[PDB]
Formats: C-alpha cells, structure tokens, sequence
C-alpha cells in the first residue's frame, strides 16, 4: 500500500497538461530533456519524497 | 569479491566498476542514456504517452533512491 500511495500521488489519476509537479514539468524536445536534467539540483531535500 | 584470487591478471588488466549511480540526477541521467532516441523518438504522439514515459521514469528514479 505504500507503493500504491506513491502511484496515487505521482500519477494524480490524470494527465493535467498544465500543473506544477510537487520538481518541474517538461516540454516536448529531446535536448530539452537533457537541459531539464541539467537544471536539477545536485543534492535535494527529503521532502521531495514527502519525507521529513 | 573473492580474495585468494591471484593477481597475475589483476596486475595487468583494465578495471571498471558499474554499480548504479548515486545521486537522483545521476540515476535519472543514466536512465536517460539507456533506452533513448528510438523509444523516445518513435511516438506518433507528443502529448499523452510522452507524459507517461516521463511519469514512469521519475517514479523509477524516486522509488529506487528512497532506500538511502
């Protein structure tokens, strides 16, 4: 049920198309995905997982 | 990792390590260099299942790293 919960919170039960992931959201080009990775921080904080 | 492994070839070889990457961005980037450029480029839809790929990839990289 923990993993089912992760499914619930991340899938959302719908593809919104316009919303802010809790953690950004993409455009539709390949090297843009590479850049998307580039702007991600190196060390994150555990509230990204929901964890304290 | 078996000691009592004579070093005849350990003294003359090329050593490489391929345990999975540490950081969230590290694993995410690696995953974005496993199944790419024909999985990604074969779509016939930029809208829905592009988003599904991104969802599942992010899920993968999160649940793996949770164990830290």
């Amino acid at each position: 049920e923990l993993f089912i919960t992760y499914g619930e919170t991340y899938l959302k039960d719908g593809i919104f198309g316009n919303d802010y992931f809790f953690p950004q959201n993409p455009s539709a080009e390949l090297i843009k995905y590479q850049e998307y990775i580039a702007k991600v921080p190196t060390v994150d904080n555990p509230e990204v997982f929901g964890l304290h | 990792q078996h000691p009592k492994f004579p070093l005849g070839l350990l003294q003359k070889t090329l050593k490489v390590t391929n345990e999975p990457p540490k950081g969230l961005k590290a694993g995410l980037y690696k995953t974005f260099t496993t199944i790419i450029t024909q999985e990604f480029i074969d779509k016939v839809d930029h809208s829905n299942w592009r988003s599904l790929i991104f969802t599942i990839c992010f899920l993968h990289s999160i649940v793996i790293e949770r164990k830290k």
